[PDB]
RNA sequence: AUAGCGUAUAUUAAAGUUGUUGCAGUUAAAAAGCUCGUAGUUGAACUUCUGUUCAGGUUCAUUUCGAUUCGUCGUGUGAAACUGGACAUACGUUUGCGUAAACAUUUUACUGUGAAAAAAUUAGAGUGUUCCAGGCAGGUUUUAGCCCGAAUACAUUAGCAUGGAAUAAUGGAAUAGGACUAAGUCCAUUUUAUUGGUUCUUGGAUUUGGUAAUGAUUAAUAGGGACAGUUGGGGGCAUUAGUAUUUAAUAGUCAGAGGUGAAAUUCUUGGAUUUAUUAAGGACUAACUAAUGCGAAAGCAUUUGCCAAAGAUGUUUUCAUUAAUCAAGAACGAAAGUUAGGGGAUCAAAGACGAUCAGAUACCGUCGUAGUCUUAACUAUAAACUAUACCGACUCGGGAUCGGCUGGAAUAAAUGUCCAGUCGGCACCGUAUGAGAAAUCAAAGUCUUUGGGUUCUGGGGGAAG
């Protein structure tokens, strides 16, 4: 039985069948139709943007805190994006309307941990790093 | 007019699934009036200079034979 | 103790005709003597429809389901 | 049609042998005398039956035939058969009188 | 619908070896089935076997001892160039140390080994170990 | 097994040919006499099969080919009495027509409509065979109206 | 980890979570409601089996030996699978010197060689770029030189050449001048330095004698067909019954009937409920009625008659691979619903009311329309359920059951009993040293010891049918 042809003239039906069923695999689907290119980064690794808002975001259950964040206007897209601002009092290194460098959170299009729905993090402020600034290597 | 079409059936091999696939090709051939050609006969044709848009082949030898049903469905790999 | 190659007769006789080694049939042929005109005829064991003796036209056998009914005083022997 | 069964016992059993012709195999398992399967370390139900040899005076000789049977065979209830036949081929059954 | 008589006879065989059975009635049979058996017998696995002529296809009784761990057919009967031998002996067989992959060749039906010694190949039939 | 009954169709009706190919010892008819009887029966408009039955029940002839060497139809062919349309197809069409007949009148009968579909299906399916094997004229088709006038 | 090391994103292994090898689909996502069927994929068995002898190697074994040596060689003897001769009704003629050709061998797939083939890459030999990445160089005082290298493999598909026995497909002589051979008749015809007649050859066609074993494999526990006694709640027409609900008539009798947890809406003196006898009108087939039957599924239960159809069994009947599964394309397909007519008794969505309740636009009660039934038509859907695809094998035991058949036995001698076989159905009960995550499963078994044939479906959850 096995519901699958075994025969030596069966070649195309086999391969076509796969060329079909392959679509149910998600990464294949998302890859094959442009999905990457339409996302707020336009397929890219990071993006530069402007800061519209500094915003607090109350954490998912069962955690309570205020996640410091920013809403950024991506310069390539002009799409609006909600991004997280890492470590401690780094929300202070940000002024409204700065240039800011933004990357994924490591789930490739999805939110991490207790921050609901927020898919991006802040990397650079003006030109400098949040790391450089935090450890106080450079000054803004 | 003085032209037929010929059909060559072959098995193309798909490496992965490790079996073959049934493909065919249609070659327009030129028939000299000196031949009696029944639909569904066996033709030998030599290469030729470009006679027309489609035709690069000319009929050399006809072999008579009987095909049952339509000529299309009949599959001979020789 | 059992050997497929030398199966036991009384067993094969019990088996269905297709499940024996030689796949042998159950039918016979019989010489039948008409009760009236005393003619001898040949009749298949499971014979279909009806048989009338050629001499006197009287009824010898009746059809069924694999049995033939030998009618009345008609005597028979199996041919083999 | 016995031939293969006889030829099977014709030569002795050997564990792994390297090119230096050592025996490498830690122990040589007993194999069942009917099915010819291997007798496990772990086999709960594998059995070795010893049966006595008899002189014309009814005397035991102290001589024994050992018939090994394996778990699957007893368990399927083939044992009572297997044994009898194993005793035929060794010439010990039926018992003469 | 019967396809591949070699497959019928081979599976029925393995089944009866596995059930500890002492012999197998095998039906129906072909050249190929008999050459395959002549091969397994020659190679030590089955014992003596007898062919029975019913006027049609045939029947075959096979004395088994027990040796066969498995004996299969591969369908479809693939194409096995000499290059591909490695694949098939690694994929099909229990170990390098034994077991055979039988093939049809224009030189006849062979242990894959007989094929290296005959230097040919190309059509896979089955295997036994 | 039984064609076009999926699920349970599967069983074995009998016939099993004996081993002895030689005709039986008690049988005294010359193969010629047999060919005579079979042709008489034939000209009377019987079927190769029906002829077979007659020879077997009445005449003590178990298998005609093991006597003659020629099967019944081949005999009919040589000796010229021939059943133009194969007995085989003949009956299938007779049937498909009896169903046509009954169905024109009872138009609400669904089972018989479906049975018809099945039988016609088999008819075409046999046509292909007898055509590729040259036993039927190449342009021959089964239609309602064509086959109704077709010797059935 | 380390002169590097975090992070983001695409992609690779992890992934047997894309599965040809190699996955899953009873309940985790998953078998299409059901049949027919074209493309596609898939296809039962049979043909120079075999034996005898010779040689060449190649392997093997070793109570044959040897020689030398740190293991090869020689040799035994037998034993193998070859390879190739040879004779056997037996892998071909015929000619020119082990090799060509021509003739003849139906074609191919497949396989072994070979040709044709781009370097750099990659694999890899040689070589101490101080190692190494790597480079293609190098090594030597015998120097107005010398020594040595710049390998080789791989180079998939398709073309090309050639060896092939199996396997697989296809072929050939069934209206046969088919084959061989002899004798004729035509149409061509190179050579005979040239044209003309005769001829010759040759190569096509054709007529007739003769020769030959003249030419048709079995007959699948494959399939189609015939036929014979049956079996069925399969279908379509007609017929026909039966109480029951509702209503009416004709008789009776009276004060209450209904309904509920209580009740109230209702019905009732114009006489209800109730009783007897009829009649009308639509439905519906109780009980027998079952782990029973039939039908493709949906579904099918009163009598009789008609019409076509069906399985299983029985065949020493006939055909002879006609078959399996199936995108296209088709026939069906509960209920509810829709269109146009009928019909309208029962129930009864909507609705009207009673009650209950905090609220009931609900469960309960009294009513009641569409519907329920029917002609013609649409519609295509269900937990359309064994949630379990179809054809085919093979793997345990036991009674029983429905339908055939085969013997046997008892009687009150038969369309009835019982007994023993067996073929096919629906199941059940044990049991598996078989399967599974388990529940469980005689298939859901014969699965990492992974390949009998074929369609379909699934790839975290929602979004969302
Ligand atoms: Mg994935
Ligand atoms: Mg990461
Ligand atoms: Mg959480
Ligand atoms: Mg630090
Ligand atoms: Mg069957
Ligand atoms: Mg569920
Ligand atoms: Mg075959
Ligand atoms: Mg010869
Ligand atoms: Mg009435
Ligand atoms: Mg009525
Ligand atoms: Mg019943
Ligand atoms: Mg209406
Ligand atoms: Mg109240
Ligand atoms: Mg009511
Ligand atoms: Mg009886
Ligand atoms: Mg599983
Ligand atoms: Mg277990
Ligand atoms: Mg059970
Ligand atoms: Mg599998
Ligand atoms: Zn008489």
């Amino acid at each position: 039985g096995v519901g699958k042809p075994r025969g030596i003239r069966a070649g195309r039906k086999l391969a076509r069948h796969r060329k079909d069923q392959r679509w149910a695999d998600n990464d294949f689907n998302k890859r094959l139709l442009g999905s990457r290119w339409r996302n707020p980064f336009m397929g890219a690794s990071h993006a530069k943007g402007l800061v519209t808002e500094k915003i607090g975001i109350e954490s998912k259950q069962p955690n309570s805190a205020v996640r410091k964040c920013v809403r950024v206007l991506l310069r390539k897209n002009s799409k609006k994006i909600a991004a997280f601002v890492p470590m401690d009092g780094c929300l202070n290194f940000l002024a409204e309307n700065d240039e800011v460098l933004v990357a994924g959170l490591g789930r490739q299009g999805h939110a991490v941990g207790d921050i609901p729905g927020v898919r991006f993090k802040v990397v650079c402020v003006k030109g400098i790093s949040l790391l450089a600034l935090f450890k106080g290597k450079k000054e803004k | 007019n003085r032209t037929v079409i010929i059909r060559r059936d072959y098995l193309h091999y798909v490496r992965k699934y490790n079996r073959y696939e049934k493909r065919h090709r249609n070659i327009p051939v030129h028939i000299s009036p000196c031949f009696s050609v029944k639909e569904g006969d066996i033709l030998v044709a030599g290469q030729c200079r470009p006679i027309s848009k489609t035709v690069r082949f000319n009929a050399l030898q006809v072999v008579p034979n009987e095909i049952i049903g339509s000529v299309r469905k009949q599959f001979l790999l020789f | 103790e059992r050997d497929l190659l030398n199966p036991i007769y009384e067993e094969e006789k019990q088996k269905n005709k297709f499940k024996r080694l030689i796949q042998a049939p159950n039918s016979y042929f019989m010489d039948v003597k008409c009760a009236q005109c005393q003619n001898i005829q040949m009749i298949f064991s499971n014979a279909q429809s009806t048989i009338i003796c050629e001499k006197c036209s009287a009824i010898l056998c009746k059809p069924t389901g694999g049995k033939v009914q030998i009618q009345a005083g008609c005597a028979f022997k199996i041919k083999n | 049609m016995n031939s293969g069964r006889a030829n099977q016992r014709s030569k002795p059993m050997t564990g792994l042998i390297n090119d230096k012709k050592e025996k490498i195999d830690a122990y040589l398992p007993r194999k069942c005398d009917w099915s010819n399967k291997l007798i496990f370390s772990n086999d709960q139900s594998s059995v070795q039956i010893a049966i006595a040899e008899v002189g014309e005076n009814g005397q035991a000789t102290g001589s024994k035939t050992n018939v090994v049977l394996c778990g699957s065979v007893r368990s399927k209830g083939e044992a009572h058969i297997a044994l009898e036949n194993i005793l035929r081929e060794r010439g010990l059954y039926p018992i003469q009188e | 619908v019967k396809v591949n008589i070699l497959a019928e006879c081979l599976k029925d065989l393995v089944n009866a070896e596995k059930m500890g059975k002492k012999q197998v009635l095998l039906r129906p049979v072909s050249k190929v089935v008999l050459k395959f058996l002549r091969i397994m017998q020659k190679n030590g696995y089955i014992g003596e076997f007898e062919v029975i002529d019913d006027h049609r296809s045939k029947k075959v009784v096979v004395e088994l001892i027990g040796r066969i761990n498995k004996c299969g057919v591969i369908s479809p009967r693939y194409d096995v160039p000499l290059a591909d031998f490695e694949k098939w002996t690694n994929n099909i067989l229990p170990s390098r140390q034994f077991g055979n992959v039988v093939l049809t060749t224009t030189y006849g039906i062979l242990t894959h080994e007989e094929c290296r010694k005959r230097h040919t190949g190309g059509k896979i039939l089955g295997f036994f170990y | 097994g039984r064609m076009q009954m999926k699920g349970k169709g599967k069983g074995i009706s009998g016939s099993a040919l004996p081993f002895k190919r030689r005709s039986p010892k008690w049988l005294h008819m010359t193969p010629s006499t047999v060919v005579d009887l079979s042709v008489k029966l034939a000209k009377k408009g019987l079927t190769p099969s029906q002829i077979g039955v007659i020879l077997r029940d009445q005449h003590g002839i178990p298998q005609v080919r093991f006597l003659t060497g020629q099967k019944i139809l081949r005999i009919l062919k040589k000796n010229g009495c021939a059943p133009q349309l194969p007995e085989d197809l003949y009956f299938l069409i007779k049937k498909a027509l009896s169903i046509r007949k009954h169905l024109e009148k009872n138009r609400k009968d669904k089972d018989s409509k479906y049975r018809l579909i099945l039988v016609e299906s088999r008819i075409h399916r046999l046509s292909r065979y007898y055509k590729l094997n040259q036993k039927l004229p190449p342009k021959w088709k089964y239609n309602a109206q064509t086959a109704s006038a077709l010797v059935q």
